[PDB]
């Protein structure tokens, strides 16, 4: 499974009268779902791409200085036309230098001077801004049933089917094997926010830098830096890289304010990196709601019996998941295929198996089978498989555990949870309530402050905290109330 | 040349991210070499406590935000 | 990673220096950052003078405190 | 002429032969011979071991 | 049967290989090869160089 | 915890706890790992005068840890098998086939 | 049985005896082995100050104890 690849694990369990399903895919994540009745299947997003959308302003980090002249005249001496003033990539600034006969004049004062340039760009030190096309945007969901094989990271899955969900193809069938088919429907316009994404691009021939970035719109176009297009050869506002010395009534010197590579770099704290697999902009961060069908799937092994209570034999120790699950892996070999005889009792009554399943009904097949993951509750617990057995206590506790809930009902609303309230299914008076507190809520939270960060935040919430404290009306000291709002809910 | 950071946007992330351990502790880093470095400024800050109008809200408010004035 | 500026140092000068009329107006410029990008909160700071204060002396103390600690 | 020159500094970096292992949690964690080796940064972490 | 092991700790030290170097106020302060190699304590001070 | 074994007037294994065991500021190492990490315990250094400063040795650690140390309990070591001395363990016993 | 510490005869100091004022400050770093390691106890020895004694002057002693004494 993919989902035992990776930390962020989120179980949305299946009921029997709902078998229609929506979830959010988060990048990063990997949603197992287990519906009654039905095989548990594994459901995430693989990745978020576009093969070489449109772009943006580029700025230049490094500026290429050449052709650097300089006129100056005696103070009354007519100020200096240049002809490289009327091109595009240039830079020149005028300037009242003190003309002496040390340099044949024949007064003294404000000599004129101009110096000029000609602002290119270095080789590779682009700053490309990207933005998105939803035509050419792909959403790739892979889900991967549970089989009975584990496979690794480095491995593939056979059974592992592939869904790109383009806005264009937003309902996709994906035949499971034997267990059926499932139907996925994921709306890309209602996932990430586009509009307000630039895709950053330096140099990806470096070995050692992120390809990609994913900033804000509005913070890329208020740079302070030359700015050409895709296939531009004249630059607009180049005199920011470059700045002019005082002169000695001959030569104002030109300074070249060399790479700002690393400044730039200073200011991607906290920005969610991006891969470019050569023509593909990949996220790596993002989320969309999918719909998740089950109701054309159906277990494997059910034409089968119980298996031997003796031949199986641990290939692999049940260890912890991380996520309160028990993981393992048996060698059978005998009669094969066969539904693996697992259950998993309890301390204070040996009577009642408790095994939570994750993997239903599991399979030694002919070339494959053996993993299988359950969830138990808290204590001491005897898993069998068959004869063999194996103590385990399960060392989560029982309020704690719907607490890891709580925690990751905290967690998960960050700016991707400002979006995603479809971690439950058609809720009514409880999903639509959700949506009717919050969508008004993070839609005009975000909208206000243009989005300021942190300090100002903790700052400003804390600034109209204190002005709370100064109110000339009781009846308006709810401003007090909302400076509340202002200080705790963005420390995610 | 000017560059303000990417702190007002901070949009998604549960990925790959960039230094956001030591991004706000940049300015923890920077304050305390405010503190460090200028220690006779640093216990100059004390004659505002214990000898100015020391009111209880407006004590913490005045000091903190002294300390992160200076860039 | 951070290299301090030349705010803290200034040692003496009579030849020629890189940004005096910058140096000062970085600053100024990133206030303009918070202002030109924050429309929205340049009516923020208007509820903070008429609505709130009635401190005519320290609206000033706290206007131009809260538009420099912006970084 | 030619003074005592002071702390050189670097501002561009040059990485090379970029060396990682990775160990479980209780299966002796994580070592390289070039750890101790002059002009080598390195950090140690954990992973998530699946 | 024979757990795994954790960290061991030496009770009793041993040195060799003892290698010393000093330089002048501002003549490029002290190196060694003996600085960056596996398993080497090093402390940088400062003398009185007479 | 283990030490020399092979020392005859000595307990073989020893029981001691997790938390206090990474906070012994002695230099570590793990199995293989050639050096020695925090190797700057057990040397310390001094003040020279203009040439030389002797990196002092500074001996052994037998005594600090097991002698001048107030309630902390031992195990034993038979060849293979780190047994222990102190220990509980839950058991149901069913006497329903006893007579 | 333990053999004590020669803290008690500081005899001279010219020559070079082990550890300089590091020694001295064992007791000292030891300290913020309390603090650091025991934050819950550090936080803990707060409500000491502002609710219990009401005793401004004498705080400091209180402070010093069960911090200091405690090895
Ligand atoms: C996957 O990695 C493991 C770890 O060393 C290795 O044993 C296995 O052969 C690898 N498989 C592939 C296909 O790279």
């Amino acid at each position: 499974s993919r989902c035992t690849h990776l930390e962020n694990r989120d179980f949305v369990t299946g009921t029997q009268g709902t078998t229609r399903v929506t979830l959010v895919l988060e990048l990063g994540g990997c949603v197992t779902i287990t519906a009654e009745g039905k095989p548990s299947m594994d459901v995430w997003l693989d990745a978020i791409y576009q093969e070489n959308p449109a772009q943006t302003r580029e700025y230049c980090l490094h500026a290429k200085l050449s052709d650097t002249k300089v006129a100056a005249r005696c103070p009354t001496m007519g100020p200096a036309t240049l002809a490289e003033e009327h091109q595009g990539g240039t830079v020149c600034k005028r300037d009242q230098s003190d003309r002496g006969w040390g340099n044949h004049c024949g007064l003294f004062g404000k000599g004129s001077i101009v110096a000029c340039v000609k602002a290119a760009c270095e080789a590779k030190k682009k700053a490309t801004g990207h933005v998105y096309d939803a035509n050419k945007i792909v959403y790739t969901v892979k889900v991967e049933p549970h089989t009975g094989d584990y496979v690794a990271a480095n491995e593939t899955h056979s059974g592992r089917k592939t869904a790109s969900f383009t806005v264009s193809s937003e309902k996709t069938i994906l035949t499971m094997g034997e267990y059926g088919d499932v139907s996925l429907l994921c709306r890309v316009a209602s996932g990430v926010d586009l509009a307000q994404t630039v895709i950053l691009e330096l140099d990806k021939t470096v070995e050692h830098l992120p390809t990609a970035w994913q900033v804000h719109r509005d913070w890329f176009n208020d740079l302070a830096l030359p700015w050409k297009h895709e296939g531009a050869r004249n630059w607009n506002n180049a005199e920011r890289l470059v700045e002019f010395g005082a002169p000695h009534a001959v030569k104002m010197d030109v300074y070249n304010l060399g790479d700002q590579t690393g400044v730039l770099l200073k200011a991607l704290a906290g920005v969610p990196v991006a891969h470019i697999e050569g023509t593909k902009y990949h996220l790596k961060s993002g989320h969309v709601t999918c719909e998740v069908g089950l109701e054309k799937l159906k277990m494997k092994g059910l034409t089968y019996t119980m298996c031997d209570k003796t031949k199986f034999t641990w290939k692999r120790a049940p260890t912890d998941s991380g996520h309160d699950t028990v993981v393992m892996e048996v060698t059978f070999s005998g009669t094969k295929p066969c539904r693996i005889p697992v259950r998993a009792v309890a301390h204070g009554s040996p009577d009642v198996n408790v095994a939570m399943l994750i993997t239903p009904n599991p399979t030694i097949e002919n070339n494959g089978g053996g993993f299988i993951e359950m969830q138990l509750p808290p204590g001491d617990n005897i898993i069998y498989v068959g004869e063999l057995s194996y103590q385990w206590f399960q060392k989560g506790s029982s309020i704690g555990r719907v607490f890891q809930k709580t925690k990751k009902g905290i967690e998960r609303l960050t700016v991707i949870g400002e979006h995603a309230w479809d971690f439950g299914s058609a809720g009514g008076f409880l999903s639509s309530i959700g949506k009717a507190l919050h969508t008004v809520l993070g839609g005009a939270f975000n909208s206000i402050f243009g989005g300021v960060g942190f300090l100002p935040k903790l700052l400003l919430g804390v600034a109209l905290a204190w002005l709370g404290l100064n109110m000339r009306n009781p009846t308006m000291s709810m401003s007090f109330l909302l400076a509340g709002v202002l200080v705790l809910a963005m420390t995610l | 040349v000017l560059i303000p950071s990417h702190a007002q946007g901070e949009l998604t992330g549960r990925g790959h991210k960039w230094l956001e351990g030591d991004s706000l502790r940049t300015h923890l880093t920077r304050v305390e070499g405010w503190v460090w470095k200028n220690r006779l400024l640093a216990l100059a800050m004390v004659t505002v406590v214990w000898l100015t109008l020391e009111s209880v809200v407006t004590r913490v408010a005045v000091l903190v935000v002294l300390l992160c004035l200076a860039p």
